[PDB]
RNA sequence: AUUAAAAAGGUAUUGUUGCCCACCAAUUUUUAUAAUAAAAAUAACGUGCAGUAAUUAAUAUAUUUAUAAAAAUAUAUUUUUUUUUUUU
């Protein structure tokens, strides 16, 4: 695609399953 | 003491990691805040 | 000089530490008075006085 | 219907725009070209010379007929209007694509630049002598952002 | 862009350092923010809250000479009714927190009593030091009154205690009258008030207050004791606290105590709080 | 560890506040960490201490 | 480690090459100036391969050969080789 | 004497005068060369205004359509904002 962020964007949230998904 | 556990001296007490990168959230929602 | 006279007599206190208590400050809306004492005025006025 | 455009305007735009007008010249619909928006009233006579030489060059082609209507040259608008032949009986009774030839043009233009010329004021914008940042890639000499030579 | 240039200002002998950093600033994103607020001595004292540590004989000699400071806090607000003082809302907010020092210690004590569905007969010596132990580590900030309370009703008792129990209570409630003299009793012998009876009317108190609510003896798990979030000081269980058009502009314009009363640059045509516009005939 | 988060309080107001992370400890058998969000750096160091 | 960037040492850490051009390129903002890019030559089992790299080194009197060395990065995207002598 | 307090989204990050989307020129570089090869870097010019519940909500598949973002219809769907009859 574009290869490059045209967005800088940073989301500060860190909701757990997308931590450990190995137990959720 | 004289307040709550949860809030200190500056605002809501940051237990996890997202209020250590994130400390807005520790003083502001909405229109409606007081400390 | 015509300016002797307006030296510091005596050593001006720091300004050390926080905000007094129950001082003013501004979350997202407030309306604040720096003038207004923020509990003496809060006092209902029955009790105090006009 | 109506196409508004600007004066500084590719090759490419005249080309695919010319197309679009002419297709719906084919339709039986009401035409008019305007430039609002001008730096000098002589390109936008520039620009309407274009457009319209392209919209010949096409439209005869696909033998789709209308005749050029009003030509208004104006302060604040340059603008030309076409209509097209009603019917096949209209088409076999006067069969013609007609268009403004040079006296037109230039007699109009005689007139923008004079309706301008009084009311003291020769475009709406004029172009800016801001040069933004540009890349030209490979050089053989050394090249400011701007792209410009190095003395 | 024509960016603001701002020379710099050296301490001068009327313009010291920390009055420079202080009152001027030479980024000019930074002009017309907003007032600041510091403390010095008592109000510093007052807000940073640093208990004193014991030390050498003047230490020692104002233990000695303190006397009772509840009395001397209402001393200090009636005081404002002389003649030449104010009655002033932050002598009676020190009042207050004089009078409720202890409080969520009580506020405590009234879950021990009336939280817990049979805490064993509350008489016997054994139950009763734990409650005496676990009271006097509430009081003193030893242990979180929802770690004392989860030690209360899990401290030892006697075996096969259910079994017993079906021996008194059908559904296992027992009485509280054992449970509220205990609660008494523990305040009265640890010497939690200066004042004798305040232990016990407190304690009474909270609970007839409670006695009208609806589900009055339950309590979510998460706002019954100290946790992250709380409820709003009216709202909190056992607790003691159970023009139009012109105002904004107006602000000022009532009889208004003040902290730092406006100048004639910050206010163009107040004339001050204590002025009287449309007087009325007094004898 | 010291560093800086920015803390907004309105639209327009933004604070400068700093992040501490420390950790005592007593080579006798007794240490602890904490860390803090403050707005001083003075006040973050004390806070997570 | 990007292994793909060093396609033209083939698995050699260092190499030699015949100067034939010198062209200029603007790399990527925000970092704006000329970067100097040595357009080079050589080969490897009777092929001819042109190879395209980052011009660091300095050049005195009127020299042919230069020493390609590996990576990092630059501001110039596309130029993955530098230069360390000329010869 | 007629009304008003309490439920809400941001691809921006002192934040809508914010950002982004494709075509439309040059160039740079690899190759599996399909109107006019494909893909990647890219900072002109010109058209718009596709997207951020964003001026007929968006997303995916399907078929069609085409200056350029895309648009029409057929299905599923919320990474779209909610409005609520336990036999009347
Ligand atoms: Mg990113
Ligand atoms: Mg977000
Ligand atoms: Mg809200
Ligand atoms: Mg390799
Ligand atoms: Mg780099
Ligand atoms: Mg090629
Ligand atoms: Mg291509
Ligand atoms: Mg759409
Ligand atoms: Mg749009
Ligand atoms: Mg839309
Ligand atoms: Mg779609
Ligand atoms: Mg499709
Ligand atoms: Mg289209
Ligand atoms: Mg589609």
């Amino acid at each position: 695609l574009k290869t490059l962020d045209v967005r800088e964007y940073r989301p500060l949230a860190m909701p757990i399953e997308f931590r450990f998904y190995q137990r959720y | 003491r004289q307040h709550d556990s949860g809030v200190n001296q500056y605002g809501l007490k940051p237990t996890n990691a997202y209020d250590y990168i994130n400390p807005t959230n520790l003083i502001n929602f909405g229109r409606g805040t007081t400390f | 000089y015509y300016w002797s006279r307006y030296r510091m007599p005596t050593q001006m206190p720091k300004f050390d530490g926080p905000a007094p208590v129950a001082a003013p400050q501004s979350m997202n809306s407030t309306k604040t008075n720096e003038f207004i004492d923020p509990i003496d005025d809060k006092f209902p006025m029955s009790i105090r006085g006009p | 219907i109506d196409h508004t455009f600007r004066d500084a305007v590719d090759a490419h735009f005249v080309g695919w725009r010319s197309k679009k007008i002419v297709e719906d010249i084919r339709r039986r619909h009401p035409v008019k070209l305007t430039i609002k928006e001008f730096q000098s009233p002589e390109c936008a006579i520039g620009k309407l010379r274009e457009m319209c030489q392209a919209m010949q060059h096409y439209a005869q082609e696909k033998v789709i007929y209308h005749h050029f209507t009003s030509i208004v040259a104006n302060d604040r608008e340059a603008s030309i209007t076409f209509a097209p032949a009603l019917p096949m009986a209209k088409s076999d009774s006067w069969k013609h694509i007609k268009y403004p030839g040079e006296k037109e043009w230039t007699n109009a233009l005689r007139r923008m630049e004079d309706a301008c010329r009084k009311s003291g004021r020769y475009g709406t914008y004029a172009k800016s002598n801001k040069l933004k940042l540009r890349s030209l890639g490979q050089t053989s000499y050394r090249v400011d952002k701007y792209g410009r030579k190095m003395d | 862009a024509k960016r603001r240039v701002i020379v710099p200002i050296h301490p001068t002998p009327n313009f010291p350092a920390h009055f420079i950093k202080s009152a001027f600033t030479t980024d000019p994103l930074k002009e017309k923010q907003k007032a600041r607020f510091s403390s010095g001595g008592e109000a510093m004292r007052e807000v940073q809250d640093i208990p004193k540590n014991l030390e050498g004989e003047r230490s020692r000699r104002d233990l000695a000479s303190r006397g009772d400071t509840e009395f001397q806090a209402l001393v200090e607000f009636i005081e404002g009714a002389s003649y030449d003082q104010l009655i002033s809302g932050r002598r009676f907010k020190k009042v207050y927190d004089v009078l409720s020092e202890n409080d969520d210690m009580f506020i405590w004590l009234c879950h021990t009593a009336m939280s817990v569905l049979n805490p064993g007969d509350m008489r016997s010596r054994l139950i009763y030091n734990h409650l005496r132990i676990l009271a006097e580590s509430v009081a003193s900030g030893e242990m979180t009154q929802r770690t004392a309370f989860r030690f209360f009703e899990s401290a030892v008792r006697s075996p096969a205690y259910r079994e017993i129990a079906k021996r008194q209570l059908e559904g296992g409630a027992a009485t509280r009258l054992a449970g509220i003299s205990a609660a008494a009793d523990v305040m009265r012998r640890m010497g939690l008030t200066r004042r004798p009876m305040s232990s016990y009317f407190e304690l009474y108190q909270r609970i007839v207050e409670r006695s009208e609510a609806m589900t009055p003896w339950g309590f979510p798990p998460l706002f019954q004791f100290e946790e992250r979030l709380s409820l709003e000081p009216r709202l909190k269980f056992f607790s003691r606290a159970s023009g139009h058009v012109m105002t904004p502009h107006t602000t000022l314009h009532g009889r208004r105590i003040f902290w730092i009363p406006p100048t004639w640059n910050r206010a163009g045509r107040f004339l001050g709080p204590h002025v009287t516009l449309y007087p009325g005939m007094t004898p | 560890a010291y560093d800086m988060r920015v803390v907004k309080f309105s639209p327009k107001d933004h604070r400068q506040w700093i992040y501490c992370v420390l950790y005592v400890g007593s080579g006798k058998g007794i240490a602890g960490w904490g860390r803090a969000v403050a707005p001083s750096t003075q006040e973050a160091k004390k806070e997570a201490i | 480690l990007f292994f793909l960037r060093m396609w033209f040492l083939y698995g050699c850490c260092l190499r030699f090459v015949l100067f034939v051009l010198c062209y200029y390129m603007s790399p990527r903002l925000p970092s704006s100036g000329n970067r100097r890019v040595l357009y080079a030559v050589f080969y490897l089992y009777n092929f001819v391969w042109m190879l395209r790299c980052f011009f660091c080194c300095f050049i005195g009197l009127v020299m042919s050969l230069f020493i390609i060395e590996g990576g990092g990065f630059v501001d110039l995207p596309g130029v993955k080789y530098y230069t360390r002598i000329v010869s």
